[PDB]
C-alpha cells in the first residue's frame, strides 16, 4: 500500500519528528500488513506507549495510541526498617522514576523485586501491593504499601564431620550468633552470606592453624522453617590427620638475595604445619624485597604432603618483578580537611620508588583518625611511562566530634555522671578541643582542653587544659577537708618507639583549703608552712599558688585492649616544684601491669601488678597532704573500704561547728575530751607500695559457646602505706605509722565481663592480715563507666 | 507542605515572577517544580528550566542546579540561550570550592567550563566575568601546589619539591605564588649538592624579583 | 550549608594580575602546556553585581 | 569505657 | 622517632657498570629506568639521585648525572658515590 | 519499638462437642525438643510406646496407664560435669525388635526394645531428619545433604547411597520413603520425586512435580500402582508408578504429610486450609479456612473423623462429610508440632515440652 502522508492521534510528549525517524515506514512508500506490525511493534518498544493501533482510514494511515501515563510521583506507606531514600535509589536503578510513564503491565514485577529485596535484607514474609491513582493529563502516581512482616533469626549453628573439637567451641569464634544472652552485648541472631563467608574462613584457620593441611569444607547448607521465622545452618568438613613441617624450599628470582632468605626459613624440623607462620614468612619476604626497591614481590606457598609419614615440605616460588617510581599522590574528597592532615600519616613519600607495604599503612593511618567513613585507594598509571605511577587516596568525611553523656555506678565513687562535648578537627586542622566534666559522691571535675598532634613534622604534641576540681574528704573515707583548686597544664609529647612515649610539661594549680578537721599530720605541714591556727575550732582557711614541672614515661605492648593476654603496660609519672611557688615538694608514681600466659589458646593467665608511690618536701617543709597517696578499693587492694590503708588521724580536744546529740562527733570538748584522741578514719601517706598476684582462668560453668566473653580471676592482694615523717617518740601511746612492715593481705575471686549497662566487674574478698582501724568491705562492683 | 492548588499555568508562572523579584525562593521553586511535573511539555517549560536553575544557584542546592544544566545540555544544545547555562555551570562549580590547601578539583572543573564558555563565545556578557574568576581560579590552584610543596620542604623531602615546582613552573608560570615557590627549589637543589641548578634558579629569581 | 551561603548571594574577590615570567641570558624557562591558559576576550562587560544573571524571557 | 547512654556524632 | 625517608631512583651498582658512553635514552631508560627529575632549563641531562634515611641514623646520597647531546647520545658521566 | 506480623492469625473458634473428648493419660519426657523443628515424634507396636527428646533421652512407656518400662540416654558424659546432647530429629521407628533413631550429629542408632541398648551406630553423610523408613532389611534414611543411604537392619553397614541434587535455600525438613513393589520413591528439595531400585540404587525415573521461590515434597504416597506427590508453593501431583506421566496436577501445596482413604485424599495447605480433594481429578469437596495460619500439623483420620493440632495447643476434631468442628479440646500449652499417631484404637501424641498425651472419647 503506497502512502502519500502520516498521520499521528496520541502523541504528547513524544514529537512527531521522533516518530518519523524511529518508523521503517515513511511517507511515499509501499506498505504492507508485515510494516504496519513492524511499526506498531517499535512503538511498543518505545516504552512510552501502551496500546498502539496503525489502521488505514481512506487515504492515510492512521495512528491511534494511548500514551502510558507519565508518572507525576512515589509515594510509601509502611517501610519502617527500610529508608524511603534508599528504596527510592533501588526503584529507579530498576528503571522506574519520576518523569517516565507506568507499564500498566509490569505491576506485580515491580512487587516481586521489592519482594524480593526484602528477602534479602532478611524479612521473607513481606507482601507489597502497588495502588495506582489517575491524575488529569494523562498523569498518574504509584503508592506501595509495604506489609513488612517480622525478621527470621538463627535457631541453630551445627557442624558435622568434627571429633577433635566440640562444635561450640569452634561457633564461639564466628561473626554469626545462635544465642544471645540478656547480660552480655556478642552480636546479633541476623543472617548475612558475607558473615557465612567470614566464618568458613574463621574455621578454616582455624583447622590449618593446628596441622590439619587436609581440612576441607564439603558444602554448606542453610534452610528455613515452614513458618520463615527460623533459620537453620549446617556445615559439612572433613578434617584429616595432622601434618609436620619437615622442611622448606625456595626456588625464583630472588636477585641475589638467596642469603637474606634462609634465615627467614629456618624452623625447628619436626613441628607442627600452621597456616600463620606460613603467610608471617610470606609477609616478611616481601618486606624484604620492597626494602630492596620491588614493588609487587610475588610470592606463593605450595605444599607437598605425604600420607606415609604425615610430613608436609613447603614449596615457595618468588617472583620479584620490576621496580615502579611514585610520581604524585593526591587526595579527594577533602573538602574540610587540608592537605597536610592527609599527608603527614602517609608513609609512601612522593618522588621515590613505590612499596605497596607502605601505601596499605597510609589507608589504615588514616582510617585510624576517625575524620573519614570510608577510605579507598588506586595506583593509576602515568600515560607515557611504564615505571610511573600516581597514587589516589579517595576519603569521604564524617561529623568530626561528638556530645558525650555516660552514667555509671560503683561502691568507691557512688553514682558517676560524666557530660562533654568534642571536637576533633577543628577547621579542618587537626586540633582536638573539648569540654569535659565530671561529677561523683565526693568531686566535681570540669575541664576544658585543647591539643595539636602535630606540632613538629615528627609527629610531636603539644597539649592544653584547663581545670576546676572540688573535692570533699569526708565522703571519701578520710578526714574531713574541702579542696577547691583551678589551675592550667601545658605538656609536650615525644614518641620513639611505636611502645614508649614520653611526655614533659609545666603547670600552674591554684589550692583553697577550708573545714578542716583539727588532727595531728595537718598541723605538722601547716607549721611548716609558717601558719599557726588553732585547735578548738574548725574555721580555717588556706590558700596556695604552685607551679609544677611535669614528666611521664609510658611503655603499652599489649596484644589487645580489652581482655588482654600477653605483654606489659608500665607508666611513670613525677611532679616537682620549681622556685617561685609557695610549696617546695617532689611526687613520684609508678604504675605495672603484666600478662602471662601459660598456654597456646590464651585461656590461662597469670597478672601481675604494682603501684609504687614516693613524695617528699625539700626545703624543711613537708608534702601537701591533699596530694597524699591512698590504698584499699577495688584498684589496688580487695577487700577493703576504699582509702582506709594506712595512718590514720590523731584528732585534738576540739569545739564542734554546730553540735546536735544522736549525732557522732570526733572528740569534741562537748563530751568530756581532755586530750588527744584516736581515730578510724584514714588521711593517706607520702609513701604507697602495693602489688597483686592474680591467676585468670576460663569461666566453668557458662557455656563455651560465649565463655570467652567473661573472665573469671582468684587473686591476691597485698598492700601498704606510710609516712616518713611521723615522729614516734613524742607521740609515742599511738601506734607508729612509719613502719612499712604493716601489709595488708587479701584474697578473693573476681568476674569482669560487658553489658549493655556498660562494663561490669565484681569481686568478693575476704581479707586474713588487717590491723587496727582498716575498715572491710568484701562485696565490691563498679558497674558502668567507673 | 508547600501544598499547591490547580490553577491554570498563566497565575502561578506569574506568582513566581512575583516571589523571585522580591528575594524568596524556596517558594518559587516549588510552583517551578509543580508546573514542570503538571506541564513536563508546556509552550514554556524550557523557561522554566532556565528559572529552576536560577533558583537552585540561589537557593544553595548546588547538586540539583548541576543535574539540570546537564540535563537542559543534553536536550537543547543549540539553545540559543545557552551561554547562560555553562555560566551557571562554572558559577555551580565556584561555589562548591567555596581554603586554598583543600580538594581544588571543583576550581579545575570551573576553569573547564569557564575556558569553554570564553573560546565558544566572547562577544556575551557572561565572559568578562568568566576571566576575571579564571584569573583566580589559576591563583587558587597555583596557592595548592605550593602549600603541597612547603609541606615537603618541612618534612625533608627534595625531590618531591622539585618534581611540583617544575610542575607549577610548567602549568602555572604566570602568577605570584610560582615566584614564591623558586626559593624552595633552590634549597632543594642545594641540600642535594647540585649547585649548577641552584645557580639556575637564583639567575631566574634575580632577573624577575 | 552556611558557607555556600555567602558565594551564591553575590561575594566576589579580586586577586592579583598575571605577570610574566622572564628568561635571563644564557637559559630558557620550561614549556608551558597551554592547559591552564587564559585567551583575551575584548569587550568591556559588567563584573560583580553589576552583572544581570536573571534568565531572560526565552 | 566512656559513653554508655549516647555518643552523639552531631 | 621518624620514619624512613626515600628519594630518586633505585641504583643497584651492577646497572651503573652497565652504562657506557655512547647510548641512547631508551638504553638508559631499559637498564636504570626513567628518572624522577631533570634539567628543564633547556639543555638535557638526567639526574638519578639514590637518597635514603632511616630514623635518626644519617643519610646516604648517590648521584649519577648523564649529560646527553642534542641526538640522545650519552656524552658524560659523572657518579658521586657519597655527598661531603 | 514495635512489632507486626504481615498476615494476621486466625481466632479461636467456638464449637459445641458432639463427643466431650477427655485424656486417658499423660507422661512426661524431658525437654522435648523445644523451639527447634524436628520431625521426633512417638510410636506404638505391641501395645508400648516408644518416645524421646532431643537432648539423648530414650522412654518405653505402656500403652494403656504410663508406666515406663525402660529409659536411657545417649548424651555422652566427659566425666560428672561435661555432657553433650546427641540432637535425636529423626522419628521414632520401631520394627523386629529394634527401634531406629536419627541425630543431627550425622548418627543413626538402633536399640533393642528390651533393655534399651544399643544394638548398633552408624555415622552416616548428614543430619538425619528424616523417618528412618524400614523395608527389605534394609533402613532408609534421608540426609540433609541430599544423601539417600540404605543401611542393614542388624549389622548398620551403609549398602549403598544416592546422591540428589540439593539448592542453596530450602526448608528445614526432608522426605521419608516410600516402599512399593521393589521401589523406593522419594522427593528433595530440589522439586523432583525420584525412584530408585532398592537392591543397589539405580534410579528409575525422576519427574519435576514444581510450578527465590521453593518446592520440597516430603513423603509421598502409593495407592494401586499410583503415586501422589505434594510440594511445597507449588502443584499437588498423581503420577504414573513406572514411568513418571503426570495423570493429573493441582496448584496447591503443603509440606505437612496426608493421607489417602477410599476415593478421598485429606490434605493441609501451608496456609492451613484443610481440604477433602477426590482421587481420579483433583475435585475438590469442600473446604474449611477456619484455621488459617494457626500453624496446624499433619491429620490423622480417628475414627472417621480427622484430628489436627495447633501451636497454641487446642486439639480439633473435624469431620470429614462436609467439613465441620465436632469437637475442640485443650490439652497443653507449650503447643503440638508434630504428627499425631493413631494405631491399635489408640491416639497418642507429643508437644513440645515432651509430654505424651494419649486421647480418648467418653
Amino acid at each position: 500500500f503506497v502512502v502519500k502522508d502520516i498521520h499521528f492521534e496520541g502523541l504528547q510528549r513524544v514529537a512527531v519528528g521522533a516518530a518519523l525517524l524511529s518508523m521503517p515506514v515513511r511517507t511515499g512508500d509501499t506498505v504492507n500488513d508485515e510494516d504496519i506490525s513492524n511499526t506498531i511493534r517499535a512503538l511498543f518498544a518505545t516504552g512510552n506507549f501502551e496500546d498502539v493501533r496503525v489502521l488505514r482510514d481512506g487515504d492515510t494511515l492512521l495512528v491511534q495510541v494511548k500514551e502510558r501515563p507519565t508518572i507525576a510521583s512515589i509515594t510509601f506507606s509502611g517501610n519502617k526498617s527500610v529508608k524511603d531514600d534508599m528504596l527510592k535509589q533501588n526503584l529507579e536503578a530498576s528503571g522506574v522514576r519520576v518523569g517516565e510513564s507506568l507499564d500498566r503491565t509490569t505491576i506485580a514485577d515491580i512487587e516481586k523485586g521489592l519482594e524480593d529485596f526484602y528477602y534479602s535484607v532478611g524479612k521473607y514474609s513481606a507482601s507489597v501491593k502497588a495502588v495506582v491513582t489517575p491524575l488529569p493529563r494523562n498523569r498518574v502516581d504509584l503508592k506501595l504499601v509495604f506489609q513488612e512482616g517480622v525478621s527470621a533469626e538463627i535457631q541453630q549453628i551445627n557442624i558435622v564431620g568434627n571429633h577433635a573439637f566440640t562444635t561450640d567451641e569452634l561457633i564461639s569464634h564466628f561473626q554469626l550468633r545462635d544465642e544471645v544472652p540478656w547480660w552480655n552485648v556478642v552480636g546479633d541472631r541476623k543472617y548475612q552470606k558475607q558473615k557465612l563467608a567470614g566464618d568458613l574462613e574463621t574455621l578454616r584457620s582455624y583447622y590449618l592453624d593446628r596441622g590439619y593441611a587436609r581440612f576441607n569444607i564439603d558444602s554448606t547448607q542453610v534452610s528455613l522453617t515452614p513458618d520463615k521465622k527460623g533459620i537453620y545452618v549446617t556445615v559439612n568438613i572433613t578434617e584429616g590427620d595432622q601434618y609436620k613441617l619437615s622442611g622448606v624450599e625456595v626456588s625464583g628470582n630472588l636477585a641475589g638475595h638467596s642469603a637474606e632468605i634462609e634465615q627467614l626459613t629456618k624452623i625447628e624440623p619436626g613441628e607442627l604445619y600452621n597456616g600463620t607462620k606460613v603467610t608471617k614468612m610470606e609477609d616478611d619476604i616481601k618486606k624484604l624485597l620492597g626494602r630492596y626497591g620491588y614493588a609487587y614481590p610475588r610470592v606463593q606457598s605450595m605444599p607437598e604432603i605425604n600420607d606415609a609419614d604425615k610430613t608436609v615440605k613447603l614449596r615457595v616460588n618468588v617472583d620479584a618483578g620490576n621496580r615502579f617510581y611514585v610520581r604524585k599522590i593526591r587526595f579527594e574528597g577533602n573538602d574540610t580537611s587540608k592537605d597536610a592532615v592527609l599527608r603527614r600519616e602517609m608513609r609512601q613519600m612522593e618522588g621515590a620508588w613505590l612499596g605497596s607495604d607502605l601505601v596499605d599503612q597510609g589507608k589504615e593511618r588514616l582510617n585510624r583518625l576517625g575524620f573519614f567513613e570510608t577510605v579507598d585507594t588506586d595506583t593509576q598509571r602515568v600515560p607515557g611511562s611504564p615505571d610511573q605511577v600516581d597514587v589516589v587516596y579517595k576519603v569521604k568525611e564524617r561529623n568530626t566530634g561528638s556530645f558525650n553523656f555516660g552514667i555509671g555506678y560503683g561502691t568507691e565513687s557512688g553514682v558517676s555522671f560524666q557530660a562533654g562535648v568534642q571536637q576533633d578537627n577543628w577547621l579542618g586542622t587537626g586540633y582536638a578541643v573539648g569540654i569535659n566534666g565530671t561529677k561523683n559522691d565526693y568531686q566535681t571535675y570540669a575541664e576544658l582542653s585543647v591539643t595539636n598532634p602535630y606540632f613538629t613534622v615528627d609527629g610531636v604534641s603539644l597539649g592544653g587544659r584547663l581545670f576546676y576540681n572540688d573535692f570533699q574528704a569526708d565522703d571519701a573515707d578520710l578526714s574531713d577537708y574541702t579542696n577547691k583548686s583551678y589551675g592550667t597544664d601545658v605538656t609536650l609529647g615525644f614518641p620513639i618507639n611505636e611502645y614508649n612515649s614520653l611526655r614533659a610539661g609545666l603547670g600552674y594549680v591554684h589550692n583553697s583549703l577550708s573545714n578542716m578537721q583539727p588532727q595531728v599530720a595537718m598541723w605538722r605541714y601547716l607549721y611548716s608552712m609558717g601558719e599557726h591556727p588553732s585547735t578548738s575550732d574548725q574555721d580555717n582557711s588556706f590558700k596556695t599558688d604552685d607551679f609544677t614541672f611535669n614528666y611521664g614515661w609510658t611503655y603499652n605492648k599489649l596484644d589487645r585492649g580489652y581482655f588482654p593476654t600477653d605483654g606489659s603496660r608500665v607508666n611513670l609519672t613525677g611532679k616537682v616544684t620549681i622556685p617561685g611557688s609557695d610549696n617546695e615538694y617532689y611526687k613520684v608514681t609508678l604504675d605495672t601491669a603484666t600478662y602471662v600466659p601459660i598456654d597456646d589458646d590464651h585461656k590461662w593467665v597469670v597478672l601481675g601488678r604494682t603501684r609504687w608511690g614516693y613524695g617528699d618536701g625539700l626545703g624543711g617543709k613537708e608534702m601537701p597532704f591533699y596530694e597524699n597517696f591512698y590504698a584499699g578499693g577495688s584498684s589496688t587492694v580487695r577487700g577493703f573500704q576504699s582509702n582506709t590503708i594506712g595512718p590514720k588521724a590523731v584528732y585534738f580536744p576540739h569545739q564542734a561547728s554546730n553540735y546536735d546529740p544522736d549525732y557522732d562527733y570526733e572528740c569534741a570538748t562537748q563530751d568530756g575530751a581532755k586530750d588527744l584522741c584516736k581515730s578510724d578514719d584514714a588521711v593517706g601517706g607520702n609513701a604507697m607500695a602495693v602489688a597483686s598476684l592474680e591467676f585468670i582462668t576460663p569461666t566453668p560453668f557458662i557455656s563455651d559457646k560465649y565463655a570467652n566473653s567473661v573472665r573469671t580471676s582468684f587473686f591476691w592482694d597485698m598492700g601498704t602505706v606510710w609516712d616518713t615523717n611521723w615522729d614516734s617518740s613524742q607521740y609515742s601511746g599511738y601506734p607508729d605509722y612509719s613502719d612499712p612492715s604493716n601489709i595488708r593481705m587479701s584474697a578473693g575471686i573476681a568476674l569482669q565481663w560487658m553489658s549493655p549497662l556498660g562494663p561490669l566487674v565484681f569481686s568478693y574478698a575476704q581479707p586474713f592480715k588487717k590491723y587496727d582501724g582498716d575498715k572491710a568491705e568484701q562485696f565490691q562492683f563498679n558497674i558502668g563507666k567507673t | 507542605k508547600e501544598e499547591v492548588p490547580d490553577n491554570p499555568p498563566n497565575e502561578i508562572y506569574a506568582t513566581a515572577q512575583q516571589k523571585l523579584q522580591d528575594g524568596n525562593w524556596r517558594q518559587a521553586i516549588t510552583q517551578l517544580e509543580a508546573l514542570d511535573n503538571r506541564y513536563p511539555f508546556g509552550p514554556y517549560s524550557q523557561q522554566v528550566q532556565l528559572d529552576l536553575i536560577y533558583a537552585y544557584y540561589k537557593n544553595a542546592d548546588l547538586p540539583l542546579a548541576q543535574a539540570a544544566i546537564d540535563r537542559f545540555i543534553r536536550l537543547n544544545p543549540t539553545h540559543p540561550n545557552i551561554d547562560y547555562v555553562m555560566y551557571m555551570r562554572g558559577l555551580t562549580n565556584m561555589a562548591l570550592d567555596d581554603r586554598s590547601d583543600r580538594d581544588p578539583q571543583h576550581a579545575r572543573a570551573a576553569f573547564s567550563d569557564f575556558s569553554k564558555l570564553v573560546r565558544g563565545y566572547p562577544n556575551s556578557q557572561y565572559t568578562t566575568d568568566a576571566t576575571k574568576r579564571l584569573v583566580f581560579l589559576k591563583d587558587r590552584l597555583a596557592k595548592y601546589e605550593y602549600s603541597v610543596a612547603e609541606y615537603y620542604t618541612e618534612r625533608g623531602a627534595w625531590v618531591a619539591v622539585v618534581n611540583r615546582v617544575e610542575g607549577m613552573l610548567r602549568d602555572y608560570p604566570d602568577t605570584q605564588a610560582t615566584r614564591d615557590a623558586l626559593p624552595l627549589m633552590e634549597n632543594a637543589y642545594r641540600q642535594m649538592q647540585m649547585n649548577a641548578q641552584a645557580e639556575k634558579v637564583a639567575k631566574i629569581i634575580a632577573a624577575n624579583s | 550549608r552556611y558557607k555556600r551561603q555567602v558565594s551564591g548571594d553575590e561575594a566576589y574577590l579580586e586577586a592579583a594580575p598575571l605577570a610574566e615570567l622572564h628568561a635571563p641570558a644564557g637559559m630558557i624557562l620550561p614549556v608551558t602546556s597551554g592547559d591552564y591558559a587564559i585567551p583575551v576576550t575584548n569587550g568591556s562587560g559588567a563584573v560583580g553585581k553589576a552583572l544581570d544573571i536573571r534568565p531572560p524571557a526565552q | 569505657w566512656n559513653s554508655n547512654v549516647h555518643s552523639y556524632r552531631f | 622517632y621518624r620514619p624512613d625517608i626515600n628519594q630518586g631512583n633505585y641504583l643497584t651498582a651492577n646497572d651503573v657498570s652497565k652504562i657506557r658512553v655512547g647510548m641512547t635514552q631508551q638504553q638508559v631508560a631499559y637498564a636504570l629506568g626513567t628518572p624522577l627529575m631533570s634539567d628543564p632549563f633547556g639543555t638535557n641531562t638526567w639526574f638519578y639521585v639514590f637518597r635514603q634515611q632511616p630514623g635518626h641514623e644519617g643519610v646516604t646520597q648517590q648521584t649519577l648525572t648523564l649529560t646527553f647531546n642534542s641526538s640522545g647520545v650519552l656524552t658524560n658521566i659523572d657518579n658521586k658515590p657519597a655527598l661531603s | 519499638n514495635s512489632e507486626e506480623d504481615v498476615v494476621k492469625m486466625s481466632p479461636l473458634p467456638t464449637v459445641e462437642n458432639q463427643f466431650t473428648p477427655t485424656t486417658a493419660w499423660s507422661t512426661s519426657v524431658g525437654s522435648g525438643i523445644g523451639n527447634f523443628y524436628s520431625n521426633l515424634h512417638p510410636a506404638l507396636a505391641d501395645n508400648v510406646v516408644y518416645a524421646a527428646d532431643r537432648a539423648g533421652l530414650v522412654k518405653a512407656l505402656n500403652a494403656d496407664d504410663g508406666k515406663e518400662i525402660w529409659s536411657v540416654s545417649l548424651a555422652e558424659k566427659d566425666g560428672w560435669f561435661s555432657k553433650e546432647p546427641a540432637l535425636l530429629s529423626g522419628g521414632v521407628t520401631v520394627s523386629g525388635g529394634h527401634v531406629y533413631i536419627g541425630s543431627e550429629k550425622a548418627q543413626v542408632y538402633a536399640l533393642n526394645t528390651s533393655d534399651g541398648t544399643v544394638a548398633w551406630q552408624t555415622k552416616v553423610a548428614g543430619e538425619a531428619l528424616s523417618r528412618p523408613v524400614v523395608s527389605d532389611g534394609l533402613v532408609l534414611i534421608h540426609t540433609s545433604n541430599g544423601q539417600l543411604q540404605a543401611l542393614n537392619e542388624a549389622d548398620g553397614a551403609v549398602k549403598w547411597t544416592v546422591n540428589l541434587d540439593m539448592p542453596s535455600l530450602s526448608l528445614r525438613g526432608e522426605s521419608a520413603p516410600t516402599t512399593a513393589f521393589g521401589a523406593a520413591v522419594v522427593g528433595g528439595d530440589n522439586g523432583r520425586v525420584s525412584a530408585v531400585l532398592m537392591e543397589q540404587g539405580q534410579m528409575i525415573w525422576q519427574q519435576r512435580i514444581s510450578q527465590r521461590l521453593s518446592d520440597v515434597d516430603t513423603t509421598p504416597v502409593v495407592v494401586n500402582g499410583v503415586v501422589f506427590a505434594l510440594a511445597y508453593n507449588g502443584n499437588l501431583t498423581a503420577l504414573d508408578l513406572r514411568s513418571g506421566q503426570i495423570m493429573w496436577k493441582r496448584e496447591l501445596g503443603s509440606v505437612n504429610d496426608f493421607i489417602v482413604d477410599g476415593n478421598r485424599i485429606y490434605l493441609v495447605d501451608q496456609n492451613d486450609r484443610v481440604m477433602a480433594l477426590t482421587i481420579d481429578g483433583g475435585v475438590t469437596l469442600w473446604t474449611q479456612s477456619d484455621l488459617l495460619h494457626r500453624l496446624l500439623t499433619s491429620p490423622v483420620l480417628y475414627n472417621g473423623n480427622l484430628v489436627v493440632g495447633d501451636s497454641e495447643g487446642y486439639l480439633h476434631w473435624i469431620n470429614v462429610e462436609d467439613g465441620r468442628f465436632v469437637a475442640q479440646q485443650k490439652v497443653d500449652s507449650s503447643g503440638f508440632q508434630t504428627e499425631p499417631v493413631a494405631a491399635d484404637g489408640k491416639l497418642l501424641i507429643q508437644a513440645k515440652d515432651g509430654t505424651v498425651y494419649s486421647i480418648t472419647r467418653w
